[PDB]
RNA sequence: UUUUUUUUUUUUUU
RNA sequence: GCGAGAAGGGAAGUGUGUUUCAAAG
RNA sequence: AGGGAUGUUUAGCCGGGAAGUUAGCGU
């Protein structure tokens, strides 16, 4: 069965809807643009449905509960989560995308399609954010971040690092990238 | 019943009540602010005449003094966090810290250190967390200030404290292990001292490290032991080399404190005769053999035989370490010497 | 001009790589201007 | 296992056609289909290193 | 007018 | 991001349809 | 004397969205 929906933190007490959508008895295939996306092999909808409401006994409150964000496993955790623990709010750092663990890579119902070269039979250049001006909203998972992107070459090293770039200036200061999933930085 | 009653009634309601609050619109909820500014009848009027969601939920923690409402607070907090409500300041940081502590709970007064950095702007007051440090302390338990010395430390948003570093060493050198083994992890944060901007102890800190190193194992070797050493050479070398620190310390100390056959003793001013003590220390030898195998005092101990120094009749020194001897390492260091000589 | 040509440079060569770094920011991100 | 004891050599495997694929029982519509695929590439030089 | 903002802008008087 | 009534007989009589013409958002 | 001190609520217009509301003829 499918979850109960939730309103998320920071949100007032909505009125819940007697039917999923107008055609609930006539139509059956119809299907609404905003579906939650819980099954296995997909992501949430960022601030739709990915912080629901918390709640545990009176017994189970403390401290730790409050932080149980900033201890998200690295396939979870967002940059805005990521850049609250860090030096200076993890300013004047550098942080890139690794596409290499995504749920639906590995796991999920369409797991096995059929790309345009086939199956995978066996130094690169990510793309490096650096954060100038940080501004939170909610806390610890949301915030307006500014920072300028450019180009960096990866090292020999066994881990993903950043030798010797970034080079190019690509554009000025301007909005993230991406908020599914960040790496640290050489800083 | 004035203190079980009215105390556990008022806080139940409180809360209680506050919940069902939230359940009505926006519209009926209590504001964020305070009041408006002067730039939205007199400039008295306004400003401050309104309860705000977060003052109401600070009020109401005055009320807990026992373990049983600690938990009941908690619950308050939440509330304001899911409905976005609350704004994380100085004020916020403090008063929290403290909540556990005035309820008789060191134990999660420990945990808000490793977790105030992940949902909280500001960080507690540095007054607060010293205070901790004396607790577990006073409870007989000096192993439990190792790990949160370190915490503090590794975080950067907490401004680094010469202070700070005195009380950890003094929690070291008294815990319930063998002499060799107490010793041997205080010399470890004095090192730690050292390194990261050349931070610079208060005067009073290389005298404590001192009395006991020389004391322990260097005349424990040559009064009983050696009946008719493993680290010798180790024991004598930071000996003298404790003394060094020292030197270079107190004279960059004092430009930021306050902006200030062969002897040195004609025309040196008046310095303070109070380091003299250490320094006049006779090097007998690295081994037993204390005439065979080193080749290399009375004048230096001449400026204080009786135990009185140039203190009425001479210079003033401020902020200044122990004034007082060495009981366990003079007293009973020269009579044996004597006595059975 | 007397004592005003000395000050920029002196600001100049203080300042670092970076433009500006806000690491915190208090109100929400935007940009003023002007039209003398 | 089960396919590849089957054929005899590699030259019975590019060479094999659709209907003679499907006599063995240890094959899925799913894996009929991306067995095709692979020889095209293969003997047209198109896979090399994708 | 009140919660939500990954659709904006404006603020001076010799 | 794009497509999806591709399983519709419930309404109507001068209507639904057919025919003749026209239409440079 | 520093384990001190200092810090505390920023303002207006327009467009779109959710909950509650769904009473008005006074233009």
């Amino acid at each position: 069965v499918p979850p109960p929906l939730k309103s998320g933190i920071g949100e007032p007490k909505k009125t819940g809807y007697k039917f999923p959508h107008v055609f609930f008895p006539y139509k059956s295939r119809y299907r609404s643009p905003h579906r939650q996306r819980w099954w296995p092999g997909s992501a949430p909808r960022f601030l739709l449905h990915s912080h629901p409401k918390r709640w545990a006994p009176r017994r189970d409150l403390s401290f730790a509960f409050f932080a149980f964000h900033g201890l998200k496993p690295f396939a979870e955790k967002n940059l805005y989560e990521l850049m609250h623990s860090l030096p200076l709010r993890g300013a004047s750092s550098y942080f890139w995308r690794e596409a290499d663990s995504d749920p639906w890579k590995h796991l999920g119902r369409k797991a096995n399609r059929l790309q345009a070269r086939g199956v995978r039979t066996q130094g690169r250049k990510q793309l490096v954010f650096s954060p100038r001006e940080i501004y939170y909203k909610r806390r610890p998972f949301h915030a307006l971040v500014f920072g300028r992107l450019s180009v960096g070459q990866l090292g020999a090293s066994p881990p993903e690092a950043v030798p010797p770039e970034p080079e190019r200036a690509e554009k000025p200061p301007d909005c993230e990238s991406k908020e599914q999933r960040k790496c640290a930085g050489v800083s | 019943q004035a203190r079980e009653e009215q105390r556990r009634q008022a806080l139940k309601s409180f809360i209680s009540r506050l919940d069902d609050l939230f359940n009505l619109p926006h519209q009926q909820w209590l504001p964020l602010h305070s009041g408006a500014p002067l730039g939205a009848l007199s400039p008295t009027n306004g400003r401050d005449d309104a309860l705000s969601a977060q003052e109401a939920f600070l009020a109401a923690c005055r009320l807990a003094s026992t373990r049983g409402d600690f938990q009941w607070c908690l619950q308050g907090l939440n509330l304001l966090v899911n409905f976005g409500r609350l704004r994380p300041d100085w004020e916020l940081s403090d008063r929290l810290m403290a909540l556990s502590l005035h309820c008789r709970r060191p134990e999660q007064a420990e945990q808000l250190l490793s977790a105030f950095p992940h949902f909280l702007a500001c960080p507690p007051s540095p007054v607060l967390l010293f205070t901790l440090i004396d607790e577990a302390l006073a409870a007989g338990r000096p192993q439990d200030v190792r790990r949160i010395f370190a915490t503090m430390r590794e975080q950067w948003q907490l401004a680094l404290r010469p202070a700070f570093y005195v009380a950890a060493i003094r929690a070291m050198l008294l815990l319930p292990t063998s002499a060799d083994q107490s010793l041997k992890e205080a010399q470890l944060v004095a090192e730690d001292a050292a390194a990261l901007g050349v931070p610079l102890p208060p005067v009073a800190h290389q005298l404590l490290v001192e009395r006991a190193l020389t004391l322990f194992e260097e005349r424990l070797r040559q009064a009983d032991l050696p009946g008719d050493c493993y680290t010798t050479e180790e024991l004598l070398n930071l000996a003298q080399e404790s003394h060094n620190r020292l030197l270079v310390d107190q004279a960059r100390d004092a430009v930021r404190r306050h902006i200030s056959v062969s002897e040195l003793f004609l025309w040196n001013r008046a310095p303070n005769a109070h380091l003299l003590a250490q320094a006049a220390w006779l090097q007998w030898a690295a081994e037993r053999f204390a005439e065979r195998h080193n080749a290399d005092w009375i004048q230096l101990l001449q400026q204080s035989c009786s135990a009185s120094l140039q203190e009425l009749a001479g210079g003033i020194d401020r902020g200044s370490s122990l004034h007082r001897g060495l009981p366990p390492a003079l007293l009973a260091a020269l009579i044996r010497s004597s006595d059975a000589s | 001009a007397e004592r005003q040509p000395p000050r920029p440079t002196a600001a100049a060569m203080a300042q670092e790589i970076l433009k500006r770094v806000a690491s915190m920011k208090l109100p929400v991100e935007k940009d003023g201007k002007t039209h003398w | 296992e089960d396919i590849a004891a089957a054929f005899s050599s590699w030259t019975d495997l590019a060479n094999a056609t659709i209907d003679v694929l499907q006599s063995v029982e240890g094959m899925t519509n799913q894996q009929r289909r991306l067995i095709v695929k692979h020889v095209r590439l293969y003997n047209h030089g198109l896979w090399p290193e994708n």
